């Protein structure tokens, strides 16, 4: 079984199925951002057609869900064990999932933390940051700072239509 | 009898008002709801109300 | 679809390098325990109606061979159980005690003489 | 200011599946974007399962929705006995806004024993029958289960609107504050009722709950619940609600259909049961209170129509068997006419008691049982069939005693003339007398009586109880006022 | 922005608009669909992926196929112009004279009206027709659910009613044809072409025909039902009218209700009825009233569902009914054009508290009298009339006498009749009714009360003969 | 160990301890909760997650909120001193004379007596209602049911026996109201205060209260029956007694199982009764006993929804039971009170020996007249009556004579009939029917059988009423 | 590959085939099955089409190519029907060989 852990997110099931592991996996012996990282590259192994062939056509049998390695960890470098969340969305094929798995992983380095408050405007303004009603301040004038006010704004809407709204 | 007159001229005067204060709201909102990026400053004073919530919430 | 497995414990090791599946093939640990169900994790070869045995002493039936999983129907509860207990097999589907020292007693559903003479021999025992 | 907010995870079907917020707390009332509330029923890790109260043609997906970051509370008050409100607790009167600016739990218990008492608290209807045979206190769930304007709702109304006279009364002790949560019945139909209301002005010491016809079904769902909230203050307030439910049928339906629309199969007549403990809960709310509540009440009239009498019915059962009575009314009786419809074999108060003067004692003992009498020789005895003399009385004179307590729709009473006309039939002064023309006899008598012996009459609300003297009072003025009557 | 086609099982497409979250009942045209494949959406499902529902049938779906939300619901043509044209659902023609030609358009859902807007206590809509005034005097804004005798001229009594009334005070129509045969629509064509009560070159097509019939996808069906609505609403408050909304018969379009509700994932619930069917009808019904706009009265088609009502949906129905009627054989065999009977043409408002007791009562002595009559029918019927009172005599052929008092000629079937109809004023009827009841005539022909309108009239041609 | 709240989904309240998993049954007090929060570990549903039930209100909570597992069931004293309290569910006051104080501490589970541990055979009790111990003699610590609809004199009918027979019985008793409403749960309360059945001077308030009403989540509803058990048990086995169990009712533990089934993820089976429907009604009618150290003597009020009984539930119960009391809406509805039907209201325990034949046999023939009666009711239903044979139109008006002889007018409940009820010494009873079908009375009008108690009564009656 | 106008058979053993591939089939289509079988891809769901086997199989078995008519199906109309028997596809089962409608029509 277990004694797992999910560092700052955290992503319940939802594939998090997987990722649960790598959440006590990585996180445990600290791989977090090693395999993040392994991720990110896996992320290009990706993005070509022909890595995951399985992903392609199911329709080639666990023999490419073993040569998947070769799409894959025979055909890796790194691969301490993020050959191993191969092996998984292997059988439990999930090849084309698998980056919302990644996503949510990354969260590693404080952007496994993170967010951005928004009542209006462009808040589009992410943080990564772990420290609020603090940094979020700080940052409010970082990005007071410039100019910054897009998306489409209080203008309608909060602020704009409210008033409309009650007439 | 009497009430039946008066009401009437009062009612009307009450609707008529609202048919005139809900034409006049959207047309005046419709036509004047542009100035937000020649002032900025209402997004601004937001930043400020919203530094003085970022600061002052907590 | 979904698997029970994908319980990060279960993939959390095989990762790691697991073994024996991760409960066992002739035994399997509780992967979750309610009502007299047990899907027990594990127990990969393991006869299709197959008596197991029960880490909290309790015997089961392994009705279900998902390919994960075992339904294993509880002969006891599970108040009694702690989700893991190992259920090992007893390699054997039922057969129950049999015989002829039968006659004269009340015995229970097991074979168990619950009279309150309690057990007798069993010189049968039969499928 | 995402720091208070999440996105809907997924809405279809009025459903909420509605991502983050995980700071929610359990029966968190929510708001969505568009000023439509939910209530965010389930937690599941990774949606919020919130009931919209209104419609998603009003929403789109990812849509905002907004802790309101409140467990469920209606305003409260008393400015609403002088409103009429939707379920939300906002004028759907319209008059202006509710003055309710207390808010209280919709979700409060029903309290224990020893925080409540029973009754002895007797309440009025003005309906003969009713303050009589099934002679209700206040506390009391007693089911009101009936058809298709047989005054089915009327009967609330005349109900409503005899409490009047106690409204205009001091009987603040037993001052009703009556609450008619209204579930179903379309704009309309609370026009003409409410507008009848409002012509009794009944309003004053009312409010009406409005979830119509029309409703997303959470709303019709809440509403009593929420008529109930606001009843219990007033219980709470010492005082003495009535509230009637009307009718929980539709609410069970659109629970239903809720429930059906969260997936939440049923059991029983397709029926998931636990709109039993919905409704228990809500009706265990009305009670007869210990001192400590002041005294308080909430009578509750539930109102479930019948349709086709299948009391069999699950619904109606378990109905039953809560309430402390039902009024079953008898819609044939109603094609002859006949308000009150009732079936009174079918309407119970296993209470009844609490409620009863000696005055009503004293002519409905006797009434009540020459009724039963009187129904067990109206249903075996003639029709054709035999004609003993004795049985044969009792029809006549129980022909007679029914007409007397068949009243017109609109016509709630004063107890003290009920008691007197009737006792006027008890004790035989009609038998003498054709039905049709008690009738004509009583409007008359009970003119008469209020204009002169409104001082007897008025001897005999005090007291509360008839006396000898005032029997050969009244029995004279009876006898002579029917002799007027003849001649 | 564009939707595609992510899934079709049936009508059922699941698009998924890759760009677009217009809310649910925004009306999506397909791009590529030349017929107007009109998707309804129904859910949002997540994904930018909505549950549609195609309302037109489903063919040639490219995967992706192109979807165009129209982003609200249909808006449809509203305007007087629709009177004389026979509308599909979706607002195009089906009368075929190019298009219909308004500008005033509306998205067809409408809504309740509020208490605010409410006319508090209704009204009665008079017909002048003797047994609707009568026996189910129908409230303007109620809506009236006709059980009732098949082509019998169930439908020409009906263009009677909108003569007598929509013409009399200026009262339009709207057919909704629910469920409705192409034949049947035909049928009626032919009877409104016929009737002149359409005329495709007058404004005295006085009826709108709007057609949601059962060739046609559910949603269609289903949603002719707020079009209808959509409609009436627009000669409701614009034209100020008091409609005649013919919905015929609504039952088809509940039954869609629940098809969909199947097939819309959801449980519809026991008997098949979609759980909601409740709500549905209420929302329906809600936009239908009185109010300070006028009225829109219903004339509503309704089927006795497997004959049964213990089916939830009519006994729901009842609710939504308020005046009743059961158009009847028994009425038609006696000849007895006006067909319906009395003790089914009533009203939950008929009530005499509730409306009065001069229709109540002098129906009731008149329904006494008829069903006493009845009850002496029987007794006749072994008997003869010999035995009975004088009285009885009397009362048999004074029944007998306000019975053919019934009988009203029509003008719109002059070719039934070989008449002209009649209307009857309905103080006149009644006043009647009080004579032949005072039984002062009673001494006349009573076949003579036979297919008049007046009671003059009957007695009138009581006197030509004696 | 601490959980975190991760699903509420109503009262199943979906918890995640991480802090291990360890037992159901573990009871879990919610942290942070106003109300202290049992939870019952139902299912370790995986994964530290164990599914649990809340058995209170739901209330505030935060997905994540702790709860610290109090990891045993609900304990709560037992043994005397609940006597004359009322308890809620969580085995704790409601009395309002706060704590009590009687400290064996229990779980309120607790399993089936062995083969052994049963007293093997019992022996009829009485009551010495004419109609109940006719049909159903008592059997001394069984399980009675009662069937019956919607509380209708049903709950005075229940009252009734408690107040003839439970009086009757001088020893201890536990009352379990079982999604009582609470207004009547009050009532009787008040009453026995005003009986001085509770007294708030002694224990020896010779009735526990144990109320687990109809405002409370299933969770509560389901388990206040094991809890009555548990403390029933005590005294049983602990104090001897012949505890008396009143269980109004039954079937809203039921039904409260039935509705969360589906909750807990499960089908909710026929009628939408659970799967498990006989396993926990089943061992925790095992639970009652008579065992060999005493009784437990039950009166279960069984509502039977719209009184079907082919319905699953109480074609279970009937399993456990000993004697039925089945209320018949058919009689009741003639205005009878008593409600019975009688040819079905039995106990198993007829018997030549244990009734003895003599009330057997009467009773058998009683029992048959009244078949056969019954089957007469049928044909002149359909035949109108008239050419039967006339011993049949004897039978079935003595039948009806029966009939209303074992209608007994009501002795508490002169609210509701203006008379007080009776009760007849069961040979006076036999008698009777030996009496009536003697023919004694049988040549008189029918009238006076009514609402009687003794025979000699019932025939005095007839004398007035021959007049 | 062709997915638009072919599919693997993703699942079989009931005659509906749901399809892998099969993308851009259009509703109504009559297909053509490795099985010499026609089936009509009536289930367009986003991933696979379930398509109903308009006759049956074991004929398939998985992955077997089903490729696209491109047409919605069609029957001959005539009326040189008129006295033959057919089959749905209105062709013979006569056993008569063909008829003589060589108007087709959907």
């Amino acid at each position: 079984f277990a004694k797992l852990v999910r560092p700052p997110v955290q992503i319940y099931g939802i594939e998090g199925r997987y990722a649960t592991a790598l959440y006590s996996a990585a996180s445990k012996q600290n791989k977090l951002e090693q395999v993040e990282k392994e991720l990110l590259r896996v992320g290009q192994i990706l993005k070509e057609p022909k890595m995951a062939a399985s992903l392609l056509n199911p329709y080639v049998k666990r023999s490419v869900k073993v040569k998947s390695l070769s799409d894959m960890t025979a055909k890796e470098k790194f691969s301490p064990l993020t050959s191993n969340l191969i092996n998984l969305l292997a059988e439990n094929g999930r090849l084309t999932n698998t980056p919302a798995v990644i996503s949510a992983f990354s969260t590693m380095m404080s952007v496994h933390r993170g967010e951005v408050p928004c009542t209006v405007t462009t808040a589009s303004a992410l943080d990564e940051t772990t420290l609020t009603e603090l940094k979020t301040v700080l940052k409010s004038f970082l990005s007071k700072g410039q100019v910054l006010k897009l998306e489409v704004k209080i203008d309608p809407s909060i602020m704009g239509g409210m008033i409309v709204r009650i007439g | 009898e009497v009430k039946n007159r008066l009401d009437y001229h009062i009612s009307v005067q009450n609707m008529m008002r609202q048919k005139e204060q809900e034409h006049m709201i959207n047309w005046v909102e419709k036509r004047v709801v542009q100035s937000i990026s020649a002032q900025q400053e209402k997004e601004t004073i937001a930043k400020c109300i919203a530094d003085l919530k970022l600061l002052s919430k907590k | 679809k979904t698997g029970t497995a994908e319980v990060s414990s279960i993939l959390e090791e095989r990762i790691l390098g697991a073994d024996t599946s991760v409960d066992l093939e002739e035994t399997g640990r509780v992967l979750s325990i309610g009502d007299g169900i047990a899907r027990v994790h594990g127990l990969r070869n393991v006869q299709a109606e197959e008596m197991v045995e029960f880490s909290s002493g309790l015997k089961g039936m392994s009705l279900n061979l998902e390919p994960d999983n075992v339904g294993v129907v509880v002969f006891g509860n599970d108040k009694l159980i702690k989700e893991g207990d190992i259920v090992k097999r007893t390699g054997a589907i039922v057969d129950v005690p049999v015989g002829e020292e039968l006659l004269g007693r009340v015995v229970d559903a097991l074979g168990n003489a619950i009279d309150g003479k309690g057990p007798i021999g069993s010189k049968a025992r039969r499928r | 200011d995402l720091e208070e907010t999440g996105r809907v995870l997924s809405i279809g079907d009025g459903i909420a599946r509605v991502h983050g917020l995980r700071n929610v707390q359990a029966e968190e009332m929510v708001e969505f974007s568009s000023g439509l509330k939910g209530m965010s029923l389930n937690l599941e890790p990774d949606n919020v399962g919130v009931v919209v109260f209104g419609n998603d043609k009003l929403i789109k997906e990812g849509d905002i929705v907004k802790r309101t970051g409140a467990i469920v509370d209606v305003p409260v008050g008393e400015e609403l006995l002088g409103r009429v409100v939707d379920a939300l607790g906002n004028a759907i009167d319209g008059k202006g806004p509710i003055g309710s600016k207390a808010r209280r739990r919709v979700g409060l218990k029903a309290p224990g024993i020893i925080p409540r008492i029973s009754v002895r608290e007797p309440m009025q209807t003005g309906i003969k029958a009713v303050d009589s045979l099934v002679p209700i206190g206040r506390g009391q769930r007693e089911l009101i289960i009936g058809d298709r304007q047989t005054g089915k709702t009327s009967i609330a109304i005349d109900t409503i609107i005899n409490q009047k006279r106690f409204n205009d009364g001091t009987d603040e002790k037993k001052k009703l504050y009556c609450i008619y949560v209204a579930i179903g019945q379309k704009r309309s139909t609370v026009a003409q009722l409410v507008k009848r209301l409002t012509d009794a002005d009944a309003m004053k010491y009312t409010i009406v709950v409005s979830a119509t016809a029309s409703d997303a079904a959470p709303l019709q769902y809440l509403a009593p619940y929420s008529g109930c909230s606001m009843g219990e203050y007033f219980r709470d307030n010492g005082k003495h609600a009535l509230i009637i439910y009307d009718d929980l049928s539709k609410q069970a339906v659109a629970y239903r259909q809720m429930s059906l629309l969260l997936r939440r199969p049923p059991g029983r007549e397709a029926y998931p049961g636990d709109v039993f403990y919905l409704h228990s809960r809500l009706l265990e709310r009305a009670a007869k209170m210990n001192d400590a509540f002041g005294g308080g009440s909430l009578t509750a009239l539930p109102v479930i129509e019948t349709q086709a009498g299948d009391v069999s019915a699950y619904i109606p059962t378990n109905v039953i068997s809560i309430t402390d009575g039902q009024i079953f009314l008898e819609t044939e009786l109603f094609y002859k006419g006949i308000r009150p419809a009732i079936n009174v074999g079918l309407s119970v108060s296993r209470v009844g008691s609490a409620a009863q003067t000696r005055a009503m004692k004293q002519v409905a003992g006797t009434m009540k049982l020459e009724l039963a009498q009187y129904r067990e020789v109206a249903a075996f005895a003639q029709f054709g069939s035999d004609l003993d003399a004795a049985t044969q009385q009792l029809l006549s004179r129980g022909v007679r005693l029914t007409e007397l307590l068949k009243q017109g729709q609109y016509s709630p009473m004063a107890i003290e003339e009920q008691v007197a006309v009737i006792y006027a039939g008890v004790r035989g002064y009609l038998d003498k007398l054709e039905p049709s023309k008690i009738t004509k006899f009583e409007n008359a008598f009970l003119s008469h009586v209020i204009s002169q012996h409104q001082a007897l009459l008025g001897k005999i609300r005090t007291d509360g109880k008839i006396s000898e003297e005032s029997d050969a009072k009244l029995k004279e003025i009876v006898t002579n006022f029917l002799a007027g009557f003849e001649a | 922005t564009t939707g595609r086609i992510v899934a079709v099982i049936g009508a059922v497409v699941d698009v998924q608009f890759d760009e677009g979250l217009p809310p649910i009942l925004n009306a999506l045209e397909v791009q590529g669909r030349e017929t107007r494949l009109v998707l309804e959406v129904a859910q949002h499902l997540g994904e930018s992926t909505v549950r549609t529902i195609a309302m037109d049938g489903t063919e040639g779906l490219v995967r992706g196929q192109k979807v165009l939300d129209s982003g609200a619901p249909i808006r449809i043509p509203v305007g007087p112009e629709t009177l004389g044209r026979i509308m599909n659902v979706i607002g195009e023609p089906i009368d075929e004279r190019g298009p219909i030609k308004t500008k005033q358009f509306a998205a067809i859902h409408a809504e309740a009206p509020e208490f605010v807007e409410m006319s508090v206590e209704q009204e009665i809509l008079v017909t002048g027709i003797k047994v609707v005034d009568l026996l189910a005097p129908y409230a303007k804004g109620g809506k009236i659910g006709l059980f009732g005798g098949a082509g019998v001229g169930k439908t020409v009594l009906i263009m009677e009613l909108i003569n007598n009334v929509a013409k009399a005070h200026g009262g339009y129509s709207v057919f909704a044809g629910v469920g409705e045969r192409t034949r049947e629509g035909n049928d009626l064509y032919h009877e409104m072409i016929e009737s002149g009560v359409i005329n495709l070159k007058d404004a005295t097509s006085k009826v709108a025909l709007v057609y949601g019939q059962m060739n046609e996808p559910p949603g269609a069906r289903a949603r002719v039902a707020l079009t209808g609505l959509t409609v009436a609403e627009y000669f409701r408050d614009q034209e100020g009218q008091d409609v005649l909304l013919f919905i015929d018969n609504i039952f088809r379009f509940t039954q869609a209700g629940s098809e969909v509700s199947a097939l819309l994932g959801r449980i519809p619930s026991a008997v098949g009825y979609q759980p909601t069917l409740a709500t549905d009808m209420g929302t329906m019904q809600e936009r239908i009233t009185t109010t300070k706009k006028g009225s829109i009265t219903s004339v509503q088609a309704i089927y006795v569902p497997a004959d049964d009502l213990t089916d939830p949906a009519p006994a729901t129905t009842f609710a939504h009914l308020d005046a009743t009627t059961v158009l009847s054989r028994a009425i038609a065999e006696l000849g007895i054009y006006p067909a319906v009977d009395p003790l089914d043409s009533t009203s939950r408002i008929m009530d005499p508290n509730i409306v009065g007791s001069e229709h109540y009562d002098v129906a009731r002595g008149v329904q006494k009298i008829l069903q006493d009559y009845k009850s002496l029918q029987d007794i006749i019927a072994i008997l003869g009339m010999d035995e009975l009172s004088e009285e009885d005599k009397l009362t048999v052929s004074r029944a007998r006498k306000i019975q053919r008092f019934l009988s009203q000629p029509f003008q719109v079937a002059e070719v039934f009749t070989g008449h002209l109809g009649k209307l009857v004023p309905l103080k006149e009827t009644i006043k009647g009714f009080q004579q032949i009841l005072a039984g002062e005539y009673d001494h006349l022909p009573e076949q003579a009360f036979y297919m008049v309108g007046p009671i003059e009239e009957a007695v009138a041609k009581a006197d030509k003969l004696a």
